C-alpha cells in the first residue's frame, strides 16, 4: 500500500497528542530529526539486520537522538518500532506537518520567476494568493530561466500559471488543431 | 544533523558481512529464508553447517528464498 | 543515467533508475558484464521499471549495472535480412557472420489507420481439394490454420509455402515461433537445398528459449514484413504458431502484478492480440499475404484464445482429430471451416453449388450415424441408404497425398486443380460415380484416379 | 528454555522463546498449567515458533509459559505394547496401568 496510508495512523495520533498539550512546534523538530537518522547508510543498515529485537532498535535510535525526543516523543518512537515501521519514518515525518499547516491556516507555496526577483513583487502577490487561499503565505520563491518570461505559481493541488511557456502552449495546439 | 546526532553513529558499532555470506531467517516446508547474500547469482548453491546445500530461488529486494 | 537489479524472479526483472531517468515503456536496457537486454514492461513508481529478460537470469545478481539504450528494440530491415536466420535482438543465429544492414526498425508501432485499409478478392489457388472447395484462399488475406495437437498444421502450412511460396515472385518472411528446434532445422535445410531461401527472411524463437524471446519473436518478423510492405512490394508471411505469442504472456502475466481471469489466462488477453493481429494487413501501398498456424488447446474451439483468434482471419481452416483418427489427411472439417471468398458474387454459382452440396450431405449424415450404430442399416430408407453411401464417399476423396507428406504416407504426393476438385466432387453428388466401391477414394488425387484404383 | 503463547488459532499455535534457545523443528513443547504437548512444524523468525497442539485447544490463552523437552514425540516399542490400547503420545488408554517399557523411539525417522 501507498506509504502515506501505512503513516496516516502515527501522523494522526502524533497531532492528536501534540494539539491536546501544547506541543505542535516540540513534534516537527523531533519527527524531523528522527527522519533524518533513519535515513543514514549506516542506520539504514543496522535497522535491516535479524539479530536486533524491537525493543533494541527502538532504543538505538532514541540514544542518537536524545535531548531531540521528549518523553512522549521516545515512546511513539517504541510504537513504530514494536510494530516494525522504522522505514516509513520519512512519511509519518512529512504528513504531521500538513495536519499542522491546516491547523496553522497556512500555506507554503512555490512561486518560479523567469529572470527577475524582488522583494516587492513576493509580497504583492502574496496578499491576493493569502486573499484567494484564506490563509497565511510562506513562499519559496526560486529562478526557473526556462521561461521566456513570467511565473508559475504552486500551492496544494492548485497551480496558477501565468507564463508565456504557458501561452506558448496554447497558441501551439490552437494553430495545430 | 546536529553534530551530536552525527556522532553517536560512529560508536554504534555497527557491524558488517561480506557480499559471499548471509544468515537464515525462517525455516518451513523445505523453504529457508537467507539475508544478506549480495552476490547470489540465481540458482546458485548455498553451504549451511553439516554439508547441507541449497539453492537460490528467489532474488528479492529483503531476502533469498533458497 | 545508470540503474542497478533490485529484484530478479524468474524471468521478470525490476531495475531501479535515478528518478530524473527512468526509462520509457518498452523501452531496451542493456545489463553491465552479463549479454542480456530487458525490456521495460511497466513503471511501478520511484525510479523503478519492471522488465522481462530477453536471454537467461542464471548469471544474473543483484546490484549489476543495467545501461538505458533510450529506444526499444531495434532490428535490421530491408534486403539484407534475405537468406538469414536471426533471433528475437535482431542477432544472426547461422554462422554467415554479420549483416549489411542499411537501417533497423523499432520492433513496436501503430496498426495502419482506417483510411489506409484495402479490399481485395483474388482468388489464389491452393492445389488442395477441401481448401479450394470450402475454404477459397485471396492473395492479401488472413488465413488461420486451426487445430489441436498431432492433426496436422505444420505439415499443411509446409505443402501450400511449396504450392505458392516457390512460385511467389516477391519476398517471404517465415517465423518459428515456440515451434521444435528439428522442424526449424528441417525447413532451413530445405529452403536452403531448394534454391529458394534468396527470397525468404528466417526468424527463429523455438521452445527451448526464455518466456520473453517468445513474447516478440512475432513482432520481430512482422516489422521486416512491414518494411517489404511499405516499399510497394507484395509479401508472404507465414507464422508457425501465433498462439506462442499469447502462451508467453500468461507465463509472465502474474509475475507482472496483474490478477487472472477466465481459464487462468492473463487480464489483456483480447487487446495483446488486437495489436499483433491489426498489423498483420494487406494496406494501399503494399499487400501482405498471411498464413498463421493457430493451436487449439485439448482440442476445444471454445477455449478463450482460440475463441478470440476467429475474428481477426478472412479464412478459417478447421483440422478434426476425430477425421486424423480415421487415418484421413488432410483432416480439415468442411462443416467447421469457412472463407469470405465462398460468395458466388466473387468466385460463382457452380462452385458455390458445388461446396453447399457437399456440406448438406456430410451434415445430414452426421445425424444417421448414430442411428447405424443403435438397431442397423436395413431399418434405414432407401435415400438415406443411398446418401450413406456417397457421404462417406466424398469424405474419402477429400483426401489428397501431399508431396511434404511422402515420408509418412509412403505413397507419392499430388496436385489437384479446382476445376478437377469441382468436377469430381459434381460427379459424385449426381451419383455417377455410385458405382465405384467406397475404398477407391481414399489418398487418390483426382476422381480418375479413384477409378483407377477400383480395378486394383 | 521457557516460551510464552504469542497468538492461537483453533489447533496452531505460535510460541516465542528466547533467540539462544529457539526449538527445532518437530521437538515436543508442554504447556506448563494444562499439561497440553504440541509439536513444532516451522521455525517463523524473531524466535517464533509454529506449532499444532496434541489435543485440545478450548481453555488456553496468550502469555502462558511453554517447556521445551529437547526431543521429538518418543512413544514405548517392545514387546510390552502387545495386547495394550495406546493414545498418540505412546499413553496407556485401556485402564490395565502402565506399559513396562524398556526403551523410547522418536516417532520421526
Ligand atoms: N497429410 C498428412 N499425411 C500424413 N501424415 C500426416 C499428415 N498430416 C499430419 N500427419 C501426421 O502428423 C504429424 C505431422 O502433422 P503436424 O503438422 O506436426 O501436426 P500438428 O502441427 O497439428 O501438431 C506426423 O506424425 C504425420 O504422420
Ligand atoms: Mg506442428
Amino acid at each position: 500500500a501507498e506509504l502515506t496510508t501505512l503513516a496516516r495512523p502515527y501522523a494522526k495520533a502524533a497531532f492528536e497528542y501534540a494539539q491536546a498539550h501544547q506541543q505542535l512546534a516540540d513534534w516537527s523538530a523531533a519527527l524531523g530529526v528522527l527522519a533524518a537518522v533513519s535515513q543514514d547508510d549506516t542506520v539504514r543498515q543496522l535497522l535491516k539486520e535479524p539479530q536486533l529485537t524491537s525493543s533494541a532498535k527502538a532504543q538505538s535510535l532514541i540514544d542518537v537522538c536524545g535531548d531531540k525526543l521528549n518523553a512522549p516523543a521516545q515512546n511513539f518512537v517504541r510504537t513504530v518500532a514494536e510494530n516494525k515501521r522504522l522505514e516509513l519514518l520519512p512519511t509519518i515525518a512529512e504528513m504531521y506537518e500538513q495536519l499542522k499547516a491546516e491547523q496553522e491556516k497556512s500555506v507554503e507555496v512555490e512561486v518560479t520567476s523567469a529572470f527577475t526577483l524582488s522583494k516587492e513583487q513576493q509580497d504583492k502577490l502574496a496578499k491576493a494568493l493569502s486573499a484567494r487561499l484564506s490563509r497565511e503565505v510562506r513562499l519559496h520563491a526560486s529562478e526557473d530561466a526556462s521561461l521566456i518570461g513570467g511565473v508559475i505559481i504552486r500551492a496544494g493541488d492548485l497551480v496558477i500559471d501565468g507564463s508565456v511557456r504557458g501561452k506558448l502552449a496554447k497558441l501551439a495546439e490552437a494553430l495545430k488543431s | 544533523i546536529s553534530e551530536i546526532i552525527k556522532g553517536r553513529i560512529e560508536k554504534l558499532d555497527v557491524a558488517s558481512q561480506a557480499r559471499n555470506e548471509g544468515t537464515i531467517v525462517s525455516v518451513s516446508d523445505g523453504i529457508v529464508r537467507i539475508y544478506g547474500l549480495a552476490d547470489v547469482m540465481y540458482g546458485e548453491m548455498i553451504e549451511f553447517p553439516g554439508g547441507v546445500y541449497g539453492m537460490a530461488l528467489n532474488l528479492e529486494q529483503d531476502s533469498v528464498g533458497a | 543515467s545508470s540503474g542497478r537489479i533490485v529484484q530478479i524472479i524468474g524471468a521478470v526483472i525490476d531495475v531501479e533508475f535515478p528518478r530524473d531517468a527512468v526509462p520509457s515503456i518498452y523501452e531496451a536496457l542493456k545489463v553491465q558484464g552479463v549479454e542480456t537486454t530487458l525490456e521495460v514492461q511497466q513503471q511501478l513508481g520511484d525510479g523503478v521499471v519492471r522488465s522481462i529478460a530477453m536471454g537467461s537470469t542464471e548469471g544474473l545478481k543483484r546490484g549489476l549495472n543495467v545501461d538505458s539504450t533510450g529506444a526499444a528494440i531495434s532490428v535490421p530491415v530491408g534486403k539484407a535480412t534475405l537468406g538469414r536466420i536471426m533471433d528475437v535482438l535482431g542477432n544472426p543465429i547461422d554462422e554467415a557472420g554479420p549483416i549489411g544492414e542499411e537501417e533497423r526498425w523499432g520492433i513496436h508501432r501503430e496498426a495502419p489507420s482506417y483510411a489506409d485499409q484495402a479490399g481485395g478478392n483474388e482468388l489464389l489457388e491452393t492445389g488442395i481439394k477441401v481448401i479450394d472447395l470450402v475454404c477459397p484462399f485471396a492473395k492479401g488475406g488472413k488465413v488461420g490454420l486451426f487445430g489441436g495437437a498431432g492433426v496436422g498444421k505444420t505439415v499443411n502450412m509446409m505443402e501450400l509455402i511449396r504450392n505458392i511460396a516457390i512460385e511467389h515472385s516477391g519476398y517471404s518472411v517465415f517465423a518459428g515461433v515456440g515451434e521444435r528446434t528439428r522442424e526449424g532445422n528441417d525447413f532451413y535445410h530445405e529452403m536452403k537445398d531448394s534454391n529458394v531461401l534468396d527470397k525468404v527472411a528466417l526468424v527463429y524463437g523455438q521452445m527451448n528459449e526464455p518466456p520473453g524471446n517468445r513474447l516478440r519473436v512475432a513482432l520481430t518478423g512482422l516489422t521486416m514484413a512491414e518494411k517489404f510492405r511499405d516499399e510497394g512490394r507484395d509479401v508472404l508471411l507465414f507464422i508457425d504458431n501465433i498462439y506462442r505469442y499469447t502462451l508467453a504472456g500468461t507465463e509472465v502475466s502474474a509475475l507482472l502484478g496483474r490478477m487472472p481471469s477466465a481459464v487462468g489466462y492473463q487480464p489483456t488477453l483480447a487487446e495483446e492480440m488486437g495489436v499483433l493481429q491489426e498489423r498483420i494487413t494487406s494496406t494501399k501501398k503494399g499487400s501482405i499475404t498471411s498464413i498463421q498456424a493457430v493451436y487449439v488447446p485439448a482440442d476445444d474451439l471454445t477455449d478463450p484464445s482460440p475463441a478470440t483468434t476467429f475474428a481477426h482471419l478472412d479464412a478459417t481452416v478447421v483440422l478434426s482429430r476425430d477425421i486424423a483418427s480415421l487415418g484421413i489427411y488432410p483432416a480439415v472439417d468442411p462443416l467447421d471451416s469457412t472463407s469470405r471468398q465462398l460468395d458466388p458474387l466473387v468466385i460463382g454459382q457452380d462452385h458455390y453449388d458445388t461446396a453447399r452440396g457437399v456440406q448438406y450431405v456430410l451434415q445430414r449424415y452426421k445425424e444417421l450415424k448414430d442411428i447405424i450404430a443403435i438397431l442397423g442399416m436395413d431399418e434405414l430408407s432407401e435415400a438415406d441408404k443411398l446418401l450413406v453411401a456417397r457421404a462417406r464417399k466424398i469424405q474419402r476423396f477429400l483426401s489428397q497425398p501431399f508431396f511434404v507428406a511422402e515420408v509418412f504416407t509412403g505413397s507419392p504426393g499430388k496436385y489437384v486443380s479446382l476445376k478437377d476438385t469441382i468436377a469430381g466432387f459434381k460427379g459424385i453428388l449426381n451419383g455417377d460415380y455410385d458405382h465405384l466401391p467406397e475404398q477407391a477414394f481414399y489418398m487418390v488425387g483426382g476422381i480418375e484416379e479413384a477409378v483407377e484404383k477400383a480395378k486394383k
